[PDB]
């Protein structure tokens, strides 16, 4: 669950802090978290959906880093991220709306889905940041 | 020193080619008189099983260890391909010719072929028994006696066979997927492999010790050693600047006097002729091995730091110790940058910790100057995966290779500070030595060019994954040299001679299988090590000979520690197939060999009651029971190690019905009378008087009034009293037809060691070669 | 037998050693020049290989200690002498990184001999104490005021 | 052997000024014995260091 949270603010602080200009400095401690998620998802496979008028959609994970190489970020370097996140914003709306459907009397209380149980897995927890929210 | 560690490198040949001859057998079948019921010798005689060499030892545990010497025998012979042709023989027999395998085989025929045995069916098979080809699959038919045991072993020799096949493709194939690839070389052979060709497959998997996490102390030497390799290939460079000459217009450019110096400590820098050699291949070795350099400057050479600049702007800079970049830096930014940059003012206060040089980036404002700073500063190396097979290479940034828009950018920085100022003069020498960056510049952006190249040729042949680690040693570099390659250039270009990459890959080819190799050689053993229970053959052993197998190392120049942690890692690993399937075979039959064979038995029981004796065939009827149903135990291994807790000796002197373990010396008995007297109650005794036995010489009763002497009982009529009996199993017989198996293996091999040779590896002219870019490396004239 | 012990912890169960070590493999950082960390951290380092054996160590002396006191008649109250008896951590060093698959004990007759010493010793102490005091008491009744 | 290794994990010469007090560790084959023997008499004797 709190891994879930980070995948957010992850963006937001992301997809804001991240345009055409801003100089490196403020946003080498963002590069860095950012990088560190890549590493853990890529190669895993997800289960999304089945219930329903719910799309039942497969998502596999190869992208690269970030080039922490320029000084000030020239357009080139962000539409080359726009697109990889695109792919995580279009997953995480996938991946909100199936636990936000399930229930269970018993334990209701804790994760339900294919996609979410296997988040709280313990190779994940790599990505907490920033719970202000 | 220094060719004193090539020599043991270049001299490293584990591709032997192991073959053998001889079928590995065991047991050769023996005569013995057979004692129908009753003990009578019937004549004719029957077969059985007994083993070449009793060497069986006295002690369960020395049996254990013996054992264990049969596996390293065996992985010495471990027979690594197969061939039948070099292993015909005649049958004296047979519908004709007959051609079998294995002298032993023939011989046996022979014999049995005489001595009046089960008659027909037996002259009959060894008969039409032969051999036959069918030549199309290149497959071949033998036939040969042996052993159920021994049909095991050579049976699984046949079925692995480490020896692929080979054509044309598969040595095209073994040279990097990245070479051929490369256009500037071309490949060539002189000949098209036959059908029957084969080749050992050099494994080479990963450093499946990983030690690089504590060891250090070893990685700085490996580290060394694939540097010192480096050297020797490190193409020596072509056509320079006559020395003279250029130092000549160096004096010039800048304008010198009497006792008025200024840039006059920048050339005691010349010596190229032998410094730029030495800076460019050091260089390149370091990246490739990936080894760790200091530094060793002054602070009047300001040169020597501006050529500092060439070199930072390329290397990582994690490439050189933190002790090193530290000084370097701070040394720019305090007496190069400020002092003519009227931004002195605090000629920089510095206390350590964090990084001196990345300050300077949040420091002052200019853009061409910033650019440099982040591009340096937060310049890494690439960490890279896959390159035609797991390389693990480690690459520098695709910027920098040739697309030096960097070189380029550190002149044009280095052409726009050089207008404001502070101390009058010291501008004048610091900048005049400045420009000769520049103009220079047009070939600056060459020597890129070729580092750029050969690392990022090299590399390929590097099957040893290197990675980033702080070496130790320390390979030192003078910004002298660094400074005289630099301005020193041009106009040339040189390129990696073919044979000489090659005979590179081949060595950390060998070298890596072997390190993998012994690895299972090692491990092998261990494991086997264990499920033996051997407590005391303290493994200090293995890791020795590991390591010395692997040149280079100082074995006893190296403690105890390291050691021990090195098993604990080991421990931890699987076996290979090879390996691992032979040692199941061992164990799983072991009980088998022992039981059998003479010169021990296993234990012997104490039932202080009279009774019957089996009256198996082989000998007549006597002590014998295979399987101690009931009664207590105890194991001697674990009784002359606890220190025998008189358990035994108060069941011996009570007499209690009882038996025991183990390793034994059995001893043979004649003359009945023995028997009746009673006397195997005796020996028992001793024990009492020693706590521990090895004196402890059982009774056996071989008895058939036929071949003893004292008959007179069988006589009567009889039945044998004996009071204690033996735990030894029995020689199996021998039924021939049954007893033999059928073979399969194939025809004129041809094996091949090396390769590569089979190629005229030639070259393109110089002055047009090409990098990962498509363009003319070296066009500045 | 007032003979002071110690940790069946210490004894065998030597996981203070284990420990001793787990802290130590985490105590790598910044600060000050380079110079230092670098050899600092490798020492420790060495202390954490030979760990395997270092346990050993703890073994050892464990037993020792432990059996060599039975045989001590002599009761022992923990005094703060008077004097020391200077140990330069030169030897301890030693020891601990340089120890092996070594395992040495007591010889039996070793062991009585020590038995037997403080035994006699003490039958003296003991005995002259009597040997004392019915002197001194006499003394006393006997009006023998001088000595 | 042991020092040997030492001084490659060591690295003994590194512009410190105070070197070769930290060796005078050797007459180890020995100091382990009297570290040893010593600890423990102390120990028993009752002794304080």
């Amino acid at each position: 669950m709190d891994v879930l949270y980070s995948l957010s603010k992850t963006l937001k602080d992301a997809r804001d802090k991240i345009v055409e200009g801003t100089l490196y400095s403020n946003v080498s401690d963002l590069i860095q978290q950012f990088n560190q998620m890549i590493i853990t998802m890529n190669g895993n496979e997800f289960q999304t959906g089945g219930i329903g008028n719910l799309p039942i959609r497969n998502w596999n994970f190869d992208f690269g880093l970030l080039g922490t190489t320029l000084l000030n970020l020239d357009a080139n370097y962000v539409e080359t991220a726009r697109n990889t996140i695109d792919y995580f914003v279009d997953f995480v709306d996938n991946v909100c709306m199936d636990e936000m459907v399930r229930e269970s009397q018993r334990n209701g209380i804790a994760p339900q889905s294919d996609s979410l149980r296997k988040l709280s897995g313990l190779k994940f927890k790599r990505i907490n940041f920033d719970n202000s929210s | 020193p220094k060719e004193s560690i090539l020599k043991k490198l270049e001299d490293i040949k584990p591709e032997q080619a192991k073959k053998q001859t001889k079928l590995f057998r065991i047991f050769e079948p023996r005569q013995l008189p057979i004692y129908r019921a009753n003990g009578e010798k019937e004549l004719r005689n029957r077969w059985y099983w007994k083993l070449k060499k009793d060497t069986l030892p006295d002690g369960d545990y020395d049996v254990r260890e013996y054992f264990l010497n049969l596996y390293d025998q065996v992985l010495t012979e471990m027979p690594d391909y197969l061939l039948l042709k070099d292993m015909a023989v005649e049958n004296k027999n047979s519908r004709d010719a007959g051609k079998v395998v294995d002298s032993e085989t023939a011989s046996i025929c022979d014999a049995i072929f005489q001595d009046e045995e089960t008659e027909g069916a037996v002259r009959r098979f060894i008969a039409e028994m032969r051999q036959r080809v069918q030549a199309d699959r290149n497959v071949v038919n033998y036939p040969s006696i042996l052993h159920p045991i021994d049909y095991a072993f050579n049976e699984y020799f046949l079925q692995h066979q480490l020896v692929e096949p080979l054509n044309n493709d598969i040595i095209f194939n073994y040279i990097p997927e990245r070479i051929r690839n490369d256009v500037n070389y071309i490949l060539n052979m002189d000949r098209n492999l036959p059908s029957t060709a084969r080749y050992i497959r050099p494994n080479l998997l990963q450093d499946r010790l990983n030690l690089h996490d504590n060891f250090e102390s070893l990685w700085d030497t490996i580290t060394t050693s694939n540097y010192i390799l480096a050297r020797s290939v490190v193409p020596d460079l072509k056509e320079l600047v006559s020395t003279e000459a250029q130092i000549q217009k160096m004096s010039q450019d800048l304008q010198l006097e009497a006792l008025t110096i200024q840039s006059e400590t920048q050339f005691l820098t010349g010596i190229n002729s032998q410094a730029a050699n030495d800076c460019f291949k050091t260089l390149i070795a370091a990246m490739l091995s990936q080894r760790t350099m200091s530094l060793d400057f002054v602070t009047t050479n300001y040169m020597s730091l501006i050529s500092g600049m060439w070199l930072l702007t390329v290397v990582p800079n994690d490439m050189f110790i933190r002790e090193s970049l530290v000084a370097c830096q701070l040394a720019i930014v305090n007496t190069i940058i400020y002092p003519a940059f009227g931004m002195q003012r605090m000629h920089y206060r510095n206390g350590d910790p964090q990084t001196p040089f990345q300050i300077a980036e949040q420091q002052i404002q200019n853009f061409q100057v910033a650019n440099w700073l982040h591009f340096v500063n937060n310049n890494q190396f690439r960490q890279v995966v896959i390159d035609g097979v797991l390389n693990q290479v480690l690459n520098d940034n695709i910027r920098n290779g040739h697309v030096i828009n960097q070189l380029m950018e550190a002149l044009m920085q280095l052409s726009r500070q050089q207008f404001p100022t502070m101390p009058v003069d010291y501008k004048r020498s610091i900048q005049r030595g400045i420009l000769l960056l520049s103009n220079r510049l047009g070939q600056l952006v060459d020597l890129t060019r070729l580092l750029a190249y050969n690392y990022e040729t090299l590399m390929a042949c590097v099957t040893m994954n290197m990675q980033h680690v702080q070496t130790l040693t320390t390979e030192k570099l003078q910004l002298t040299s660094v400074t005289s390659l630099c301005m020193l250039i041009g106009n040339a270009t040189v390129i990696p001679s073919p044979q000489t990459l090659f005979h590179y890959y081949n060595v950390n080819v060998n070298f890596h299988s072997n390190y993998n190799e012994r690895i299972n050689d090692a491990v092998a053993i261990i494991t086997a090590a264990n499920r033996l229970n051997l407590y005391q053959k303290k493994m200090k052993a293995i890791v020795e000979d590991f390591l010395k197998r692997l040149h280079i190392f100082d074995v006893a120049r190296v403690p105890d520690d390291q050691m021990y942690r090195l098993r604990d890692r080991l421990r931890l690993l699987p076996v290979e197939v090879r390996r691992l399937d032979i040692f199941n075979l061992i164990l799983m039959n072991m009980d088998q060999i022992e039981r059998a064979s003479d010169k021990i038995a296993q234990g012997v029981i104490i039932a202080y009651r009279d009774m019957q004796l089996e009256r198996d065939e082989m000998y007549g009827y006597v002590n014998i029971a295979r399987n101690l149903d009931g009664f207590q135990q105890i194991n001697l291994e674990e009784l002359m190690r606890t220190g025998d807790y008189a358990q035994i000796t108060n069941m011996l002197l009570n007499n209690q019905p009882v038996a025991l373990v183990g390793a034994l010396p059995f001893v043979t008995d004649s003359s009945v009378i023995s028997l009746i007297a009673k006397l195997d109650a005796t020996v028992f005794a001793q024990i009492v008087k020693l706590r521990k036995v090895d004196t402890l010489k059982p009774i056996l009763y071989k008895i058939n009034s036929d071949s003893n002497d004292f008959y007179l009982v069988a006589n009567y009529d009889w039945v044998p009293t004996s009071t204690t009996k033996v735990y030894k199993q029995v020689p199996q017989q021998f039924d021939f037809r049954n007893s033999m198996h059928m073979l399969t293996s194939n025809l004129t091999f041809t094996v091949y060691s090396d390769l590569l040779a089979f190629v005229s590896a030639d070259t393109v002219e110089p002055i047009n070669a090409v990098a990962f870019d498509n363009m003319r490396i070296m066009n500045e004239l």
